[PDB]
Parts: structure tokens; C-alpha cells; sequence
């Protein structure tokens, strides 16, 4: 026979390996593809499409429809914060279930820009301008206007074009940050404020709702592949 | 011609704007999503961007074995009121949870399965007596073909069933099966039935399960020890794990949210709390 | 060296 | 265009039919496929197909549901909902087989003094969950066909107990969409959302979707409409406000194969 | 019948090739290349009827 | 030696696989073949010849001649069946045992256009004319011609040519159906049916027999080799 | 002496093909190639002597 | 199957074995390298540095600052041994700890040129000559300069160019010596000595310090890698 | 796609070679080559800013 | 006898 | 097919 020489790994099972090995069914007539709508060719396809973030979990709106609608108001000016969330997409409650956030648990780490647009869903009469801000890692948190504003932000002005997207840039001392809380890899602070107020005329709901959603742009990224803890199966 | 492990897109160095150029503003009822890049809102500099999105194409995001039963046999002696332990198992990816899962993202899909099977022994009861290396026959029985009522019958001469006699201790056994659907596509989702019930017929005979389409969808993997029983009890359980090999998958969908409760999309009173509780102003 | 159909 | 065109403002004609709009945003076409008849290269029956036109592919109304501050969300299925549609419903019980992509236009004005979203999903393959907690898999075909009056969500899951007499009918849950997978994500789905400051309407252009390129309209739904309130409807200050919602939805490229007697299934 | 590709070389010591040979009749029995294509989000990003320019007014 | 590394898959045997393996008879003189008529190179050849069909199974008819035999009589026009049988070439038990239906049961999937052949065997003397239908699946199976009529149908006239053939296209949802009884890959319904009356003149029988006969057209396939049901080896 | 043929690919991720080389001396000991030809029934379902031309009578 | 035959070295895992293996993590993407300064080729670029001989390791001085100094003074001129040091640098006390000592412990042989650098850091105001010698092995250790003159050496002449360097030439009878105390490759004995003597001014330090280096010339070399005995892991 | 290197002789019994074949995908599961480079120590043993000549005065 | 991607 | 090294 060709003299050969058994090397280490010889007769293990790797789950990950990329072998040949015999086909069961030889000669099978297989049934040819047609041309099904929505074919996906990468997840990151996915990471890019909007979808909606539950920002309110509070104990009674969790679980619940509640949990998507930013409720605003009419009152007077304030600088005090209409939300507050950390960007760590995997791991922060309110991202981790969107599905980019779904999407990065199953990899080990994350890179690339991002963008938050959110939706204002009251009467055309209601007008306002807020604040969208974004702080990379480092400092105090923002609590207040004065803080956010130092950062990267967007001022919306609520008109007829609905929407408006704030893109939280790839800022980052790492090449990849972990898709778990680690403060190492730690991707800063997103808020919203007040940057005038919610006017409304008479005769007009004073207090509405605004929807958020998250999507990756096209420098975004996921590698090492790992099991997800968003789903499992006990007995 | 992008490939999977291709570069992703170059960040350009972007200076200061004033104009009716709106980027920033949008509007989500058109059902699209705005397509921005960080130089539509902040000022950048030039970047060579060398990451790529080669480790989520569909392949490399399934290409892992997944375990999904775990078959028990046996090889003690049949006596009148119990026979020697054979196995039988519906081929189905949804008795585990994880390659479910990962397979339920997309509505439907394309591809060669490789099945590995992980096989393990050991003895029972307390006596030193031993036994000598098994031999197991793991047969493939296609909707259709007569399933084994005894570890012994003549079913398990397999002139056309394939079937695999794998040696104890040797590598873990494994074969590939082409794509075997009746459908141009695998469907994780069907909703529909199998039946129309009639007016003229009684709902008994018109009735079906919801969402289920050919009953015995792929078939039974009948497993058994080959070897006569030993005076001592060995049992066995053997593993199986599927991998998808060049896969194809159309339609996306939200993932898995609720603990699976059956074949089904349906849920358990319970476990429908997913998300936990978290303060809208506390980062 | 080689045949190929 | 400075000729007037405006996004917001469309006809869509098909058959004998035309809807305006002043209000739109857009239109979606989804997956980027529109409705096309099936190709020789990917045929399957070989009889002769029936292709009704302008017969079945035309705007049908559906009954108008009512939108109010207690509103969970409404759901309808095709081909189901159009199955007692003029020729379109004829040509579909007559036939083993058929095929179909459809046009479907939802329709709910309001004022500039109200507010209020509505998601609206096209889903293929919409399988919706059971009301059991001691059975998978068990809605009848009565139960998960309502025709066109459609279905509803809730928002708290609630078991059927009668283990003697089962309702046997769905029990789908609002913000995990019917399914078991959170609404936050339905978006993955085609869709456009009639947020009233913004528009009045959403159109859905769907393709014929399927792991087969024709099968049984009456055993199988293609594709599932889900409408639910994203943001709730508000007016004024009344307590109790209401706007109506009408759903109005075209068959597109409709073909039929396996001619034979009528079907007449147990609908009750 | 050997096919011969190059590798991606991440951690390094001209391009550095494998070769791959398939043994057997049916393909399913092949190792999966990994040589796959991308393609562009927009039949799920912007499933619109009218192209949309992002620096236009989504609605006009 | 050669640096080799043992993979899954490694010394088993698998009884559908093709490898080589050593000659226990080296240089053996092999005896040549001859011309022996009637080679066969494919099984569906012999799916392509007619084979009769035992359409009446009943208690006393089954499991003999006579189950080949379907009577026919003189008398007035009705429009109740002569025959009904449904499309499952492998599993309805009238056509499972033919050759067609034998060679089904070795496999899994079957797919492709059938055709049905009835042959008269009453007197020269003996006129008719029958309707021979097939009801594509999915809605109430005909019982009465009026049904039967709307499907795909043959009308038959009785006169020189001694046999009519209907062929039963395949019409389906899926690409291939299975080879057992299953609701989803169901195929519908065979039926004859009385367009006018068999008649007679004097001293002539007033009954006689029609045989049947199915065979696979060249459009015919099947799929996934399986072992049979219709042998066994109890013991 | 190695033998290069093509596989009918059927799921997908050009032709794709495969290597083989006989190993022993007989022809016996060989794998099954399953380049395999098909022909027409007509010996079984046609043996008649004149040729049937199936639009005219069978009979005449 | 390709008939093979297993050879002698099947399945054992040799830990300096040089074979492929297949990748646990698939298509990952891989973090660029970028261009960090201070990248190193080869161990023996490091022992081409200078580092500093711990050259006093008396009982008090050991484990110290002070074990790097040696003291000289300005008393009259004597021929008796400043310092004395056997040339075994992987072994001799105050060489095995250098940079080079410790990369030479890494292997069992070496070969090639060294040099020894003295600094002198006394005052400005103080002069000298000092005389450094090297004699190959085989003889009466040096201890005195009658001895020492006769073999390699450099008279020293303290001044602005602060420091002078003695190569030790490789003299050697075997083609590489070993990395530990062995007769057959002795390497020999490496002196220093006042020539004159140190000379200061009044008001000036009479006491001070030089300091000494050690480094490879371009034509040394080490092979057979081994495990140290500098570092061990007791429990 | 077979790399054929030689080896560097040392006792001996024209240039000796040795081949390599990689058999996978990813180059992390490739042997290690031996085939290194080497380089200057300076960056290490002369960081000064101007040039040293060595039968020069170190300072000047 | 060899291709080359 | 080769490369020399
Ligand atoms: C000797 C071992 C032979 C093993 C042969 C297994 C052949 C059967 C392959 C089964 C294919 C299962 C595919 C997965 C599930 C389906 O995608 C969905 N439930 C819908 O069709
Ligand atoms: C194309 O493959 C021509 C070159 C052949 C190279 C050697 C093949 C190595 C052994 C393959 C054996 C066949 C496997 C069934
Ligand atoms: C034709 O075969 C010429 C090419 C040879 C290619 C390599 C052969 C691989 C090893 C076969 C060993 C011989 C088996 C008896
Ligand atoms: C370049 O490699 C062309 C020559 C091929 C020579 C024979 C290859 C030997 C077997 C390699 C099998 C493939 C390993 C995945």
C-alpha cells in the first residue's frame, strides 16, 4: 500500500470541518431551484433592513405593545432627557432584541456604523424640533442638553418628511468590540431631548408617540460565530 | 462578482455642508429604510476599510453540525414481556432548539445535508461481566418502506434502504443526502393543510393538522445493535447532528422570540415574557 | 495522464 | 415633476377598476419582484392553464373594519380573503391548482387634528399560533380561514380549556405577532406604515410566493396580511374616537390548473 | 480534475493557493467551497416602487 | 510515511456506497456476453408497458380471475359509476400490485403523466359508447357523470378499434408525489361512467366484460430508492 | 491514468468535476462508474412487426 | 479505497511536529496587521544589545542595585585582579541573567564573537588606564597582569569617549560550546586590571564605579532549542 | 497547486527538494513554511539619530 | 487536469 | 500545477 503516517486530529469530529463524504441517495433526481422572491445571499443583508426598538421596558410596559412607543408631550422646555440607552447593540435590553441585536448574538463581535431613525407619530398640526445624541465612551453619560450637544448630533425639525435618521458613526479604540457588556469595548451613549418643545393648536392631542428603529450601514460587520442565549431548551 | 469575503466600502473623507440636500431626513411609512452612511451626518475622514462580511454569507453562518436527537438503544436479551432495545427516530430538525433557530430566519431553503452520528456505550448493572466491541446499523427507512418491529426482523437486510454499520470506537459516521424535497424548496413555514374538509364529507374525514403537509415529511432512521446480547446490559445512545451544506435561503423573517412549544409557530402560557425590565431614561 | 468525459 | 407628479399621488388601474390617491407614500413592490405569470422553465401541471385576466385580476373591497383606541390589530390571509370574489373565487374552487400575486391597497383617512400609525405587513407563509396549551398544531380549517372578514390579535394570550368541545381557533398575540417572534422585527417583512399626520394609505405589490411554482389555493395560504397599531389612534381629546379601515386588493397574473367539478368546502 | 484556489491569508510568517480534488459522482458529497457572492439589501431596504435618492425628500 | 489525517466517515460501511475493493479471482477468464434479446437499461421501460388492472377486489372476486373483470350490462342508461379509483399508482390496492405500481413501491417519489387503456371484450354485435374521467384532487370525488364530465375525460365509442385510451396528465402541486397514501401529494380520481348504454340485438349476451390497463408515459419518473412492502420474510 | 468527468450538480452554494483512478488490475474490482445509457421501450411496448403509427387506426 | 500502509510514527503527537489541521473558526475575518514599531526577526537580534553584567553577586550585593557597580578607587597601582569572570555565558553567574545569558538558556549550544563594554562613571577630573583581558581557556586562570597582558586584551584609556569595548574573538576547539558549565568546551577567563591607576585632583570623589556590558558581534549563533532552568512553575 | 521548496542539506549520505500541498481553505490551518526572513539589529542596537561610524569617535 | 479560481 | 521555491 502508499506508506502514509496517521497525524494528530486523525478520526476526531470537529463540528466546524468542511469534508467530502459519501452520498446515501447516488444518481437522486433532485428537483431544480425556480426563481423564489427574497432570496438572502449574507445576515448583514438582514443587520441593514429598519426594524423597531422596544425603548420603553419598564415594568408595566414590557412584554407588551407599550414597550415601542416614546411618549412625548407638549409640556415647557426642559433639558432633561426624553430616553437614554447604551450602545452595545447585543447586550443593551432595549437593542439586543431588534433584529440586528438578534443577528449579533449569534457572533462573538461586532464593527461598523449604525443608525437610528426615529418616526414622529402625532397629529400634522403638533410641531417641534428635538435633539438626537450620540457620545462616544469616556465621560459623565448625558443627562442633560448641555452634555449631548458636545456630541455627535442631529437636530430634527418635525415637518412633513416624518422621519429622521441620526447615524451613530464607527468610533472605537478596538477593531471589533465583543457583542456582551464589556467595558473595554464599551460604544458610548445614545439620547434624545427636547430642543424646543411639542406645540400644538387647540383641539389637537397634546401628548404622542415617536417610534424608533435601528439598522447597520454598509461598513458594518459580525465575526466569530457562536450560539445565541436568546433562545434555549431546558429538558 | 462582490464576493463574501470582498472588503466592505471605503470611508470617504467628507467636510462641512450647508444646503437643501436632506440626508438626515426621511420617512419610514414608505416602508424602505434611509440609506446612510456616516458622511451623510458627521464630518469623516478618508478610511481604508479592509474588514469584510465573510463569516455571515448564509454558508458560513450554517456551516457547523447541529445536534438534533438522541436515539437510544440497546443489546439485552428479548424476554416475553420486553424485547432488546431498537431505536426509531422521525428525521426532523425540531426535537432540539439551535438549528431551528437559525433555520427559521428565513421561511424557506435549499440544501445537501451531512449527517455525522456520535456514538457512545456503556454498561448498566453492577456486573463485572464484559462485553465484546459493537457493531451498529443505523437504516434509513423512506416514507413508505416497512419500519422494523424487532431488532432482528427482515427488514434490517436493507437490499435497497441505505444503511450504515458503523464499528464502536472507530471515527464517527457520516454521509451526505442531496436536496431531497418534494418542493423546489425545503418549507420551514407551510400555512395551510393538508386536507380540504368538504361539505358533503364528515369534518373527521375533511380534518388535518394546521400547518403540516406529508405526514412522514422525510422518514425513520431505525437504529439497532447488530451483536447478539451479552449475559451484561450495555446501552447505547447515538447523537446525530446535521449540517446544511451549499444552502440556499429565501425570505427573512424575526426570529424565535417565545420557547418552541411543539412542530408548530405556537406558544406556551408562560413563557411569553421575552424582555426584562429597564428604565427609558437609565443607560 | 488523464481522460476526461 | 414640474409637470405636478408627486409620490403621494397615484391611479392604479387594473381591469375595470381605478383607485385614487392624494396621500400615499410611495408604493411597495416587494422582495423588488412584480407578479408575473409562471414560465415554461419552471412549469409544472402540463394542462393547459386558465388565465381569467381582467375576469379575476381586478379591485376588490373587502368589508370595512372599524379602527378605535381599543384596537389590537386585524390579520386576513390570501388567497383566503378573496376566495368569494367574483370570478377570482369561481376560478379558484373550480381548479386542483392555482396561482396568484396581488395588488393590495389599504385605505384609512382621517384629519390633520388626528393621530395614529398603522404597520402594515405582508408576510409569506403567515402560520399563526393556536389557542392550546394542551395541543400544538390544532386550529381548524374553519378557524384559520375566516374569508374576508379576517381574523383579529390580542394583547394577552388566553388558553382554551374546553378539552371535551376545543375552540380550535387561533390565539395570536399582538407584540409577538401572532407567532411567537417579536413585532419590533415584522419590518423584515414587506410593508409601509399609514402614519395619519403623513398618509392615508399603503399599497403592497406582492409576487406569488411558494416552495412550488403553483399549488392548492384551497389547502394553502401564500401570504398573510397583519395590520396593527403602532402608534394608537387619537383625536382631540375625545375619549372614544373611531376611523374607518377599508381593504381593497386586486389578484395579479392569476393562472389555474386541474380543471374539474366545483369545490365546496366545510366553512363552518 | 484538481481545482485550485487562494487562500485569504490573514496572520502572515505572492498568493498562497489550496488545492481541492472531489472524489466522488454526486455533488452533495462535496466540502462547501466558501466561494460565495454578495449581493445589495435593496429588495429588503428599499422595496419601493420609485428609486429613492437619499439626499432628495423621501416624499414629494 | 504520507502525513494523512483519518476523517468522519472513516471505516464504515455504507451499504449505498462505490468504492473499490480488492479481487478475490485475479486474472479470471471472464465468459463474453452474447445477444440475449430483451436487454433492459431502465426500470421505467417496464413501466411503459401496459399491465391489466384487478379493479374488482371484492370478498369473492379478489385474488382471483374474475378480479380482473369488470362487468357490463344492456341496461338503461344511468349516470352512476362503473368504476371508481383513486390516483396513487403505489398504494390503491387496484394499482399497487401492477407492474407499474410494483415498481413504485422500490421507491419513494413518483412523478409524470399516466395512461389508462380499456379494452371492450363483449360481442361484435354489442354497441356503446362510455366516459372515462379523471378528477384532478380537491374537491368532492364524482359519483355521478355530471361531475365527472368537468374533469379530463374520454368519451368512447365501442365499434372496430376494440380499445380507448385516457391519459391522466400529470397535474400536480408538488414536483414529485409520494408512493404512499398522503393528503398533500393526493392525485385525484379515476372514473367510468355510462355516456349512452351498451345495446345488444337478439341472441346476444347482454353482459360482457371490460379489462383495463395502466402504463407510464415517457414524461414518467421516480426517485429515492426504497425496499418494498410487497415481500417480506417472516422468520 | 487518472479519469475526470463532470457531476450533474443539483443545490447549488461552471461544471463541477470529479477525479478517479483504478487502483487494481481487474476491471471487476472497479467502482460503478453510473454513466449509465437509456433506450427506447418500443422492444417491449411495440414488438409488432409493422411499425404503429399511433394517430391511425391500430387496426386496418 | 487508495490501498495505504500505515508507518511506524502513526497517531503519535510529536510537540515539534509541523503539520496542517483544520480551522475551529471558518471564514473569520481577520483584524489587519498594522505597523507596530520594534518588530523582531530573530532571538539573536537581542543578544546583539548591550545589557548591563550584574558583575558584583557577593553575599550583600547580590539581588541589589549594587551588583551592577564595580568599584574601583585611586590607590597606588597593584597587578592584582579588578574583577574576574569565566566565559560561560549561559552559565557563569553574572552572565547567565544578561539578555544574552538568558536567550543562551533557551538553547544547548553557542557560537560565535562577544563583546564587553566598560563604562566608566567617575568624575571628569578623574583619569586611568585599565587594562581588560581575555585568555582562552587551558591554562592558569590570570590573577595577575603578567598573566593576563600575554593573552587578548585592551589597554583603557579613561577619557570623553566614556566607555571601551574588549571582543572576545570566538577561540574555540569544538564548532559550537555548550550552554552550560562543561570542561570540553571551556571558553575561558575574561580580567580586568589597573594599568596605571586612577588618578583624581583634591576635592575630588577617590572612589567610583564602572559599569559593564556584554552583547553578540554579527557572527553568533545558538541552536537545539530546550527549556530553561531560569523559571519554574513548583506546583 | 503543489509548492516544491528545498531543503537546506546538512549530512549527507544537486539540490534536495521537498513538496507541499495545502489542503484547506483557511491559511491558519497551514503548516508553518520556515521559509523566514531575517534583518538588521539597529532599530535595537543603534536608535541614534546620526549615523554612528564605528572607527569614529562616538561623540564628537 | 487543473483549473485555477 | 507547481511553484519552485
Ligand atoms: C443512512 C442515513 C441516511 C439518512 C437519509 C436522510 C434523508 C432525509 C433528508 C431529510 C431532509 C430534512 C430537511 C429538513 C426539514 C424540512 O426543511 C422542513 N421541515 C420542511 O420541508
Ligand atoms: C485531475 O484530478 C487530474 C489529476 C489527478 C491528480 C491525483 C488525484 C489524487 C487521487 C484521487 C483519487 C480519486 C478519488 C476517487
Ligand atoms: C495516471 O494515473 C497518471 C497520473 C498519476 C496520478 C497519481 C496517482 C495517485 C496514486 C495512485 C497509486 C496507484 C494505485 C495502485
Ligand atoms: C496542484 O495542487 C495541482 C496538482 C494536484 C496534485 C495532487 C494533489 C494530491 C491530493 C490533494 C487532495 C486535496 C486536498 C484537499
Amino acid at each position: 500500500g502508499l506508506p502514509v503516517m496517521n497525524t494528530p486530529g486523525s478520526n476526531q469530529y470537529l463540528t466546524a470541518d468542511n469534508f467530502q463524504s459519501p452520498c446515501a441517495l447516488p444518481e437522486f433526481d433532485v428537483t431544480p431551484p425556480i426563481d423564489i422572491p427574497g432570496e438572502v445571499k449574507n445576515m448583514m443583508e438582514l443587520a441593514e433592513i429598519d426594524t423597531m426598538i422596544p425603548f420603553d421596558l419598564s415594568a408595566t410596559k414590557k412584554n407588551t405593545m407599550e414597550m415601542y412607543r416614546v411618549r412625548l408631550s407638549d409640556k415647557p422646555h426642559t433639558d432633561d432627557p426624553i430616553l437614554c440607552l447604551s450602545l452595545s447593540p447585543a447586550s443593551d435590553p432595549r437593542l439586543s432584541h431588534t433584529m440586528l441585536g438578534e443577528i449579533l448574538n449569534y457572533y462573538t463581535h461586532w464593527a461598523g456604523s449604525l443608525k437610528f431613525t426615529f418616526l414622529f407619530c402625532g397629529s400634522m398640526m403638533a410641531t417641534g424640533k428635538l435633539l438626537v445624541s450620540y457620545a462616544p465612551p469616556g465621560a459623565d453619560p448625558p443627562k442633560k442638553r448641555k452634555e449631548a450637544m458636545l456630541g455627535t448630533h442631529v437636530i430634527w425639525d418635525i415637518g412633513l418628511q416624518s422621519s429622521c435618521t441620526m447615524v451613530v458613526p464607527w468610533i472605537s479604540n478596538t477593531t471589533y468590540r465583543q457583542t456582551i457588556d464589556d467595558s473595554f469595548t464599551e460604544g458610548g451613549y445614545i439620547s434624545v431631548f427636547y430642543q424646543t418643545r411639542i406645540v400644538v393648536p387647540l383641539s389637537t392631542p397634546r401628548e404622542m408617540d415617536i417610534l424608533g428603529f435601528v439598522s447597520a450601514c454598509n461598513d458594518f460587520s459580525v465575526r466569530l460565530l457562536r450560539d445565541t442565549t436568546h433562545i434555549e431548551q431546558k429538558a | 462578482a462582490a464576493t463574501s469575503r470582498d472588503a466592505l466600502p471605503n470611508t470617504e473623507a467628507s467636510g462641512p455642508t450647508h444646503s437643501k440636500e436632506i440626508p438626515a431626513l426621511t420617512a419610514v411609512e414608505t416602508g424602505a429604510t434611509n440609506p446612510l452612511v456616516p458622511s451623510d451626518t458627521v464630518q469623516t475622514r478618508h478610511v481604508v476599510q479592509h474588514r469584510s462580511r465573510s463569516e455571515s454569507s448564509i454558508e458560513s453562518f450554517f456551516a457547523r453540525g447541529a445536534c438534533v436527537t438522541i436515539m437510544t438503544v440497546d443489546n439485552s436479551a428479548s424476554t416475553t414481556n420486553k424485547d432488546k432495545l431498537f431505536a426509531v427516530w422521525k428525521i426532523t430538525y425540531k426535537d432540539t432548539v439551535q438549528l431551528r433557530r437559525k433555520l427559521e430566519f428565513f421561511t424557506y431553503s435549499r440544501f445537501d445535508m451531512e449527517l455525522t452520528f456520535v456514538v457512545t456505550a456503556n454498561f448498566t448493572e453492577t456486573n463485572n461481566g464484559h462485553a465484546l466491541n459493537q457493531v451498529y446499523q443505523i437504516m434509513y427507512i423512506p416514507p413508505g418502506a416497512p419500519v422494523p418491529e424487532k431488532w432482528d426482523d427482515y427488514t434490517w437486510q436493507t437490499s435497497s434502504n441505505p444503511s450504515i454499520f458503523y464499528t464502536y470506537g472507530t471515527a464517527p459516521a457520516r454521509i451526505s443526502v442531496p436536496y431531497v424535497g418534494i418542493s423546489n424548496a425545503y418549507s420551514h413555514f407551510y400555512d395551510g393543510f393538508s386536507k380540504v374538509p368538504l361539505k358533503d364529507q364528515s369534518a373527521a374525514l375533511g380534518d388535518s393538522l394546521y400547518g403540516a403537509a406529508s405526514l412522514n415529511d422525510f422518514g425513520i432512521l431505525a437504529v439497532r445493535v447488530v451483536n447478539d446480547h451479552n449475559p451484561t446490559k450495555v446501552t447505547s445512545k447515538i447523537r446525530v447532528y446535521l449540517k446544511p451544506k451549499h444552502i440556499r435561503v429565501w425570505c427573512p423573517r424575526p426570529p424565535r422570540a417565545v420557547a418552541y412549544y411543539g412542530p408548530g409557530v405556537d406558544y406556551k402560557d408562560g413563557t411569553l415574557t421575552p424582555l426584562s425590565t429597564k428604565d427609558l431614561t437609565t443607560y | 495522464g488523464s481522460s476526461s468525459t | 415633476e414640474a409637470c405636478g407628479y408627486s409620490d403621494r399621488v397615484l391611479q392604479l388601474t387594473l381591469g375595470n377598476s381605478t383607485i385614487t390617491t392624494q396621500e400615499a407614500a410611495n408604493s411597495v413592490v416587494a422582495y423588488g419582484r412584480w407578479p408575473e405569470y409562471l414560465r415554461d422553465s419552471e412549469a409544472n401541471p402540463v394542462d393547459q392553464p386558465t388565465e381569467p385576466d381582467v375576469a379575476a385580476c381586478r379591485f376588490y373591497t373587502l368589508d370595512t373594519v372599524s379602527w378605535t383606541k381599543e384596537s389590537r390589530g386585524w390579520w386576513w390571509k390570501l388567497p383566503d380573503a378573496l376566495r368569494d370574489m367574483g370570478l377570482f373565487g369561481q376560478n379558484m374552487y373550480y381548479h386542483y391548482l392555482g396561482r396568484s400575486g396581488y395588488t393590495v391597497h389599504v385605505q384609512c383617512n382621517a384629519s390633520k387634528f388626528h393621530q395614529g400609525a398603522l404597520g402594515v405587513f405582508a408576510v409569506p407563509e403567515m402560520c399563526l399560533a393556536g389557542d392550546s396549551n394542551t395541543t400544538t398544531m390544532h386550529t381548524s380549517y374553519q378557524n384559520a380561514n375566516p374569508g374576508e372578514k379576517g381574523g383579529t390579535f390580542t394583547g394577552t394570550f388566553t388558553p382554551d380549556n374546553n378539552q371535551t368541545s376545543p375552540a380550535r381557533r387561533f390565539c395570536p398575540v399582538d407584540y409577538l405577532l401572532g407567532n411567537g417572534t417579536l413585532l419590533g422585527n415584522a419590518f423584515v417583512f414587506p410593508h409601509q406604515i399609514i402614519n395619519l399626520r403623513t398618509n392615508n394609505c399603503a399599497t403592497l405589490v406582492l409576487p406569488y410566493v411558494n416552495s412550488l411554482s403553483i399549488d392548492s389555493m384551497v389547502k394553502h395560504n401564500n401570504w398573510g396580511i397583519a395590520i396593527l397599531p403602532l402608534a394608537p389612534l387619537n383625536f382631540a381629546s375625545e375619549s372614544s374616537p373611531e376611523i374607518p379601515i377599508t381593504l381593497t386588493i386586486a389578484p395579479m397574473c392569476c393562472e389555474f390548473n386541474g380543471l374539474r367539478n366545483i369545490t365546496l368546502p366545510r366553512l363552518q | 480534475g484538481a481545482q485550485v484556489s487562494s487562500q485569504k491569508v490573514g496572520a502572515h510568517e505572492s498568493t498562497i493557493n489550496y488545492t481541492t480534488i472531489n472524489y466522488y459522482r454526486d455533488s452533495a458529497s462535496n466540502a462547501a467551497s466558501k466561494q460565495d457572492f454578495s449581493q445589495d439589501p435593496s429588495k429588503f431596504t428599499e422595496p419601493i416602487k420609485d428609486v429613492l435618492i437619499k439626499t432628495a425628500p423621501m416624499l414629494n
